[PDB]
């Protein structure tokens, strides 16, 4: 029947709005719960929940469900260490409210301003802002990924990362040479770790400046990148927005031609605002000013004349200022010292950034700070649209609402400790809701030492966040995979194996999340919302429908228990890649063998995935023949898909430059289904297919109606492993009995 | 007016540590926790916005909202405007705004 999802009523004394579910009558927003406040600095809008389960709210080190305890949320981009109850990098105005039944809505507050969140046990929710105004939007699902959808419509769907972005990364602080940059490679290859993208950080900067180079260890650094180039890598480094401001007049471009086009953000007096960071003094470019977006992708073109690097790894855009606000302090105003300080840690809008009541060309610091990390990520996305002419890969430190349409995220400056290798599993999920989806946490920790076993269970876990990069602080211990014991190398080197493999699916993961607003790892209530027992769960995640990993996330540990929906869920053990094979759930906890070499991964009954064979490198690895991983219904049926297209070029779905392919198992047959063939995925080899939950040998196995050269059964697994001879891009149908 | 459930209490000193005088000077409910809650918080009756003038649209409503009393914090825009928008089956979207002056709002396509 044609008619919203809601209904809305309003209350005349005291005003409220008043949004029900159509459907149920449930009451998903009720603003009259307490007084509108709406003053030039303090505007406040309040809400009864539906229950006591929401998350969103980023981003903050806390579970995946808030606590509706009396709980004070800061949004206020802010450098820290993540620690719970403070306000970390990002900042993200977005929760969903979970509903009895499992339906569930969003709201989104479009406001930049700092802001307290407070929830309490009500259950209550209150917006607290300091400016602005109140532009809400109300997303009815009711299937919580139905939300999330909604949500990206307004925000912007997750952009596509070239294919090389999902491979492994991996960086330090402290490669202060392209000698020990180029080891690093040498170290990995040598012991057959898989490496897409080498790193530096500012090692490479002369006198720690952007857009130069040191001419001692990094003296040949473009030699360096051509060469990593020509091994079928790519290279990333660490850009600041801070620019040197106290070099002499007309040695440093990016500070002399920012002057002359006047890209800063200013003071009182018109003035660069000066702060201190690396160099010493800076100034710090104002990514809303048209002018220093022409000015940013000059200096990213230039730069990238001199040294091709293939992306931006932007940090320190909250902004990070080593001093408070300026060189010259802040001026005593309403700004700096505002009627309705939010919790911020150091208890100013001031602490560890730039002074609120500076000047930009849209608006004042104050109501533009939260949009500082994601107007550096617009503004790097189309610098290197222009100097690459392929997809952009930015990671970013700072965020807002809608990044995750221009670039990626890591988690900033998480402990090598367990208890930081737990948090990131609900942190990388809150991300993927918050689309976002390109996340992950620094791999084996980013302070202080990591410790071998740490390094495993934090490689295996890592192995399944969607960016996966492993970086190191200063002065840490080591932790490269190959710095470690030969059984921690193996186990280092299975994980990377598997994700290796799983590449084809988890990029088709990512067109999901780029043409429908799809999650990539997401928790378990997104896919089984009708189960409550799944609300709690956050140190569980899929990767979309069908893939579950139970990661090991404490010390000295050999099992591990995990929540199973409904349903028969194979290990991942059982398919053949260069303890039971089957959990038959109706809904439980299971406890599972986790001995050190092991992470969890079950494949949901009813899907197919595409795999392809091994490389150190996806340049190697996209040229492998491919494989099927055919998990069957107790009723024989499953369904895949494979998106497939050159990797990096832009426009692909606008120009129809890709293949699509949709798996169908039905009646003891596999057959293929072309929703779209082109010259980009033509030539893909399908040469094995492995079904799992085939309950007696087969007496033939057949390929386009001739039998196939090999195949085995295991009658202990029930996985039938088939050799066959076919292409993607070809209709074909294999069939057993 | 003050018999108001612990959980359901909204806090009516969130800018600053209040004693009861000034708690009950603001209009409000002071009540310590037995053991977080807010120990000054609003009545029911505690002064919010009218609504005035609610309209229909094609897109949905507009209306005029309406503050006689002062709050606590300086600088109330005592007369807004509600604008809510039935944008989608599956997205409602509503602004409340100062009619007289253009404040900042966020860049979005
Ligand atoms: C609620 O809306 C009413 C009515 O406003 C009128 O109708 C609307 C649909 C719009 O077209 C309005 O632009 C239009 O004015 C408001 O009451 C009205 O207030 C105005 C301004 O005070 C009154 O105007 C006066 O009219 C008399 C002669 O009739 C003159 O002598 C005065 O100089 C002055 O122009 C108007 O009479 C009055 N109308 C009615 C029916 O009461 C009301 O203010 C508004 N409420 C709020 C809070 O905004
Ligand atoms: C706005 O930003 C500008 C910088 O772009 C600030 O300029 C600074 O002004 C201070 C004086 O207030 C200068 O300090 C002086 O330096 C000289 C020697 O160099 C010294 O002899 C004086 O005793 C004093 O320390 C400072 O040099 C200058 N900075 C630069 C880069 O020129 C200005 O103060 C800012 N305005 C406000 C209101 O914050
Ligand atoms: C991280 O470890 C480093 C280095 O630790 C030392 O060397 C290792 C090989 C290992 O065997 C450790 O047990 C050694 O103690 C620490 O840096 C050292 O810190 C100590 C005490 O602060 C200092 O006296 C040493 O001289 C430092 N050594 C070096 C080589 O820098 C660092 O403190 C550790 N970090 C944390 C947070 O524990
Ligand atoms: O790019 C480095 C690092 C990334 O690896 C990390 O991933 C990312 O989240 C944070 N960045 C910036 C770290 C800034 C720390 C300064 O901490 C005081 C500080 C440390 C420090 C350490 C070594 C040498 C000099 C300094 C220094 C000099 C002047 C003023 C302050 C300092
Ligand atoms: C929206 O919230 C308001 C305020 O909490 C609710 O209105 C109160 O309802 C109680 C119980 O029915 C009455 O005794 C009060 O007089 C009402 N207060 C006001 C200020 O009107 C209201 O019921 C909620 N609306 C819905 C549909 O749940
Ligand atoms: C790459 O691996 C080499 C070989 O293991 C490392 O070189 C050794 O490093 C230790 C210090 O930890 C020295 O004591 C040895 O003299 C070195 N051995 C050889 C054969 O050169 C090297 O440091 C690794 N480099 C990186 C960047 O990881
Ligand atoms: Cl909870
Ligand atoms: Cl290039
Ligand atoms: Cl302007
Ligand atoms: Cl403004
Ligand atoms: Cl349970
Ligand atoms: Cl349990
Ligand atoms: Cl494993
Ligand atoms: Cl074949
Ligand atoms: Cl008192
Ligand atoms: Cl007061």
């Amino acid at each position: 029947a044609p008619s919203p999802l809601y209904s809305v009523e309003f209350s005349e004394e005291p005003f409220g709005v008043i949004v029900h579910r159509q459907l149920d009558g449930r009451v998903l927003l009720n603003t009259t719960v307490a007084p509108l406040f709406f003053a030039d600095q303090f505007l406040q809008l309040s809400t009864s929940l539906p229950s006591q389960y929401i998350t969103g709210l980023a981003e903050h080190l806390s579970p995946l469900m808030l606590s509706t305890s009396w709980t004070r949320i800061t949004l206020w981009n802010r450098d820290l260490a993540p620690t719970p109850g403070a306000n970390l990098y990002g900042s993200h105005p977005f929760y969903l409210a979970l509903e009895d039944g499992g339906s569930a809505h969003g709201v989104f507050l479009l406001n930049s301003n700092a802001m307290d969140v407070v929830l309490q046990p009500s259950p209550a929710l209150s917006w607290r802002s300091t400016g602005g105004i109140l532009d809400v939007y109300i997303f009815l699902g009711p299937e919580p990924k139905s939300v999330v959808q909604q949500y990206l419509d307004v925000v912007g769907y997750p952009f596509m990362p070239p294919y090389w972005g999902l491979g492994f990364h991996l960086c330090r602080w402290g490669y202060s040479s392209t000698a020990i940059t180029r080891q690093v490679v040498e170290n990995m290859t040598r012991a057959h770790f898989p490496l897409d993208v080498q790193w530096n950080d500012l090692d490479y900067m002369d006198s720690r400046r952007d857009f130069t180079f040191n001419k001692d260890g990094f003296r040949d650094f473009p030699a360096m990148v051509q060469e990593l180039h020509q091994g079928g890598r790519r290279y990333m480094m660490i850009v600041d927005p801070a620019i040197s401001s106290s070099g002499p007049a007309g040695s440093y471009r990016p500070y002399d031609e920012g002057l002359r086009r006047g890209v800063f953000i200013t003071n009182e007096t018109g003035q660069p605002l000066i702060g201190k960071v690396w160099p010493g003094s800076t100034a710090f470019p104002d990514f809303t000013n048209p002018t220093a977006l022409a000015w940013w992708e000059d200096m990213v073109a230039e730069f990238h004349d001199q040294v091709p690097f293939d992306g931006m790894w932007i940090d320190m855009n909250e902004p990070s200022n080593f001093i408070r606000g300026s060189e010259d302090g802040c001026p005593n105003n309403e700004l700096e010292n505002p009627p309705y300080v939010p919790g911020v840690v150091g208890g100013t809008l001031q602490a560890a950034t730039i002074c609120a009541s500076s000047h930009q060309f849209l608006s004042t610091h104050y109501n533009l700070h939260n949009l500082y990390g994601l107007t550096e990520a617009i503004a790097s996305h189309r610098a290197l649209v222009k100097a690459r002419g392929t997809r952009p890969f930015v990671i970013s430190r700072s965020t807002f609402a809608g990044h995750g349409r221009y670039a990626g995220h890591w988690t900033g400056d998480v402990w090598s400790s367990w208890e930081q290798l737990a948090s990131s599993v609900p942190e990388i999920l809150q991300f993927n809701l918050l689309g976002v989806p390109l996340v992950g946490a620094d791999v084996c920790g980013f302070l202080g030492n990591t410790s071998e076993e740490l390094c495993v269970r934090w490689t295996q876990l890592g192995a399944f966040y969607p960016f996966m990069r492993n970086h190191n602080s200063l002065l840490s211990l080591p932790q490269e995979p190959y710095s470690f014991s030969e059984p921690a190398q193996q186990a280092m080197r299975k994980a990377l194996t598997l994700r290796y493999a799983l590449l084809p699916h988890l990029y088709t993961l990512f067109h999901q999340a780029h043409v429908a607003g799809e999650t990539v790892a997401r928790p378990l209530f997104l896919e089984f919302p009708k189960d409550s027992s799944t609300w709690t769960v956050d140190h569980q995640l899929l990767w979309g429908e069908a893939l579950l990993i139970t990661p090991v996330l404490q010390a000295g540990k050999a099992e591990v228990t995990g929540y199973f929906p409904l349903g028969t869920w194979y290990d991942l053990q059982t398919v053949p890649i260069e303890r039971e094979p089957a959990i038959h759930s109706e809904g439980q906890w299971v406890t599972l063998p986790a001995p050190l070499d092991t992470i969890n991964v079950h494949l949901r009954a009813g899907y197919i995935i595409p795999l392809q064979g091994p490389g150190l490198t996806t340049t190697e690895s996209r040229q492998q023949p491919m494989a099927l991983a055919v998990a069957l219904t107790k009723g024989g049926e499953a369904r895949g898909e494979l998106f497939w297209d050159d990797g990096e070029s832009l426009e692909v779905l606008e120009r129809g430059a890709y293949t699509q392919v949709i798996f169908l198992a039905r009646n003891n047959t596999i057959v293929n289904e072309l929703v779209r063939v082109t010259s980009e995925g033509a030539g893909l080899q399908l040469q094995k297919v492995t079904v799992l939950g085939v309950a007696t040998a087969p007496q033939q196995v057949l390929s386009n109606g001739v039998p196939v050269s090999n195949f085995t059964y295991s009658p202990d697994t029930k996985v039938l492993d088939i050799c066959v001879s076919l292409l993607m891009g070809e209709q074909f149908l294999v069939s057993w009995c | 007016q003050c018999d108001v459930p612990p959980n359901s209490r909204f806090d009516c000193a969130p800018d600053k540590a209040i004693t009861q005088e000034q708690c009950e000077a603001r209009g409000c409910c002071y009540i310590p926790a037995k053991q977080g809650q807010p120990w000054c918080f609003f009545p029911p009756s505690y002064p919010s916005y009218k609504l005035e003038n609610l309209s229909s649209s094609e897109m949905g409503y507009t209306a005029t909202l309406t503050r006689t009393t002062p709050t606590f914090f300086p600088k109330d825009i005592l007369t807004l405007r509600l604008d809510v928008m039935m944008e989608t089956e599956n997205r409602l979207h509503f602004t409340i705004k100062d009619p007289a002056n253009r404040r900042y709002e966020v860049p979005l396509e």
